[PDB]
């Protein structure tokens, strides 16, 4: 049974961001070196060999990695805040660090009532996906939206993936059609990703990171719980509720 | 007098046209007034950090036909 941080000042948005990070195979496989990814994976890990004491040790190293947010995100410390906001700004604090959750996608759309058509190709670490089509599926991954040139609802505008990185991450506003996280599950260009965990977006104002372990169990790491986590036998979050789905790809 | 394009999740896009000195406050506001959208209800986001109504185009280094993330907020 893993630990985790305490809530407090309101830092759920980050602590939620710090359990994925130190659970992902390919970052600790890329940190293990003055970098504060490090410095956040030696410390967590000191940590979990080991209760104030363990505290201390996961306040510190989250102090200085909200500290090094603080100009960019524009928050002080207290604030309510975002994951969305907050994890991308984290990850370009360090481009090696960065690089592994750099994917190249295109967005492709084709208005149904007039001819606007476009495909735009971007390079993301976190995209946010709204009203999506009842069949989403990362190899289609469509939603629903207006063409910009004659104003027509419920278009369908869908991500091309391109060039996935070995992390993969994504942004529901409303959640996934469905919470069964195998069926998300995919191959793209011989690789295979599965998703490793999940950030929970709850009662619209609390966010609660899920950890996929060995076993095919899962491990809740809700800041309120108190240093440690909780284990369940099998995914539980309501399908509403997948805030940040996090696929890795599988070696 | 910078051309920027207000970029939803949706895939939705509103071009403005902005003097680089002028608070993004009635960017924001005609933005929410187009779309049917509340103030308290969205976020304004450019180069990954939050915009206020108080800051402008030049205080935020923005170019022409730079580019405006809103978001639904969701914050906890
Ligand atoms: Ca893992
Ligand atoms: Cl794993
Ligand atoms: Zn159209």
């Amino acid at each position: 049974l893993c630990v985790q941080w305490k809530n407090a000042y309101a830092l759920c948005w980050l602590d939620c961001i710090l359990s994925a990070l130190v659970h992902s195979e390919e970052l600790k496989n890329t940190v293990t070196e003055e970098s504060i990814f490090w410095r956040l994976l030696t410390k967590y890990n000191q940590a979990n060999t080991l209760f104030a004491e363990i505290e201390t040790c996961l306040n510190e190293v989250r102090d200085e990695i909200f500290i090094s947010l603080q100009p960019q995100l524009r928050c002080t410390l207290g604030d309510m805040e975002s994951p969305v906001f907050a994890f991308p700004l984290l990850l370009k604090l360090e481009t090696h660090i960065e690089k592994l959750f750099l994917y190249s996608f295109s967005w492709d759309f084709e208005c149904s009532q007039c001819g606007h058509q476009y495909q735009n190709r971007h390079m993301k670490s976190l995209v946010t996906f709204t009203n999506v089509i009842p069949e989403w599926h990362p190899l289609n991954a469509a939603h629903f939206g207006p063409c910009n040139n004659c104003n027509s609802k419920s278009q369908i505008r869908k991500m091309v993936l391109e060039k996935v990185s070995p992390i993969f991450m994504l942004h529901f506003v409303e959640g996934l059609p469905q919470n069964d996280l195998q069926h998300y599950a995919f191959h793209f260009e011989g690789c295979l990703y599965q998703i490793t965990s999940v950030i929970q977006y709850r009662a619209n104002n609390h966010f609660i990171t899920w950890i996929l372990d060995a076993d095919g169990s899962w491990l809740e790491c809700d800041d309120l719980k108190g240093p440690c986590s909780e284990r369940h036998k099998k995914f539980e979050v309501p399908a509403s509720e997948i805030h940040i789905v996090i696929w890795e790809r599988k070696i | 007098h910078i051309n920027l394009k207000v970029a939803g999740q949706d895939g939705s896009v509103v071009q403005f046209k902005i003097k680089r000195h002028t608070p993004l406050s009635k960017l924001m506001k005609a933005y929410c007034e187009r779309q049917g959208l509340s103030m308290r209800q969205i976020r304004f986001r450019f180069d990954g950090q939050p915009i206020n109504e108080t800051d402008t185009p030049a205080q935020l280094e923005m170019e022409d036909e730079d580019t405006i993330d809103v978001f639904q907020q969701q914050t906890g």
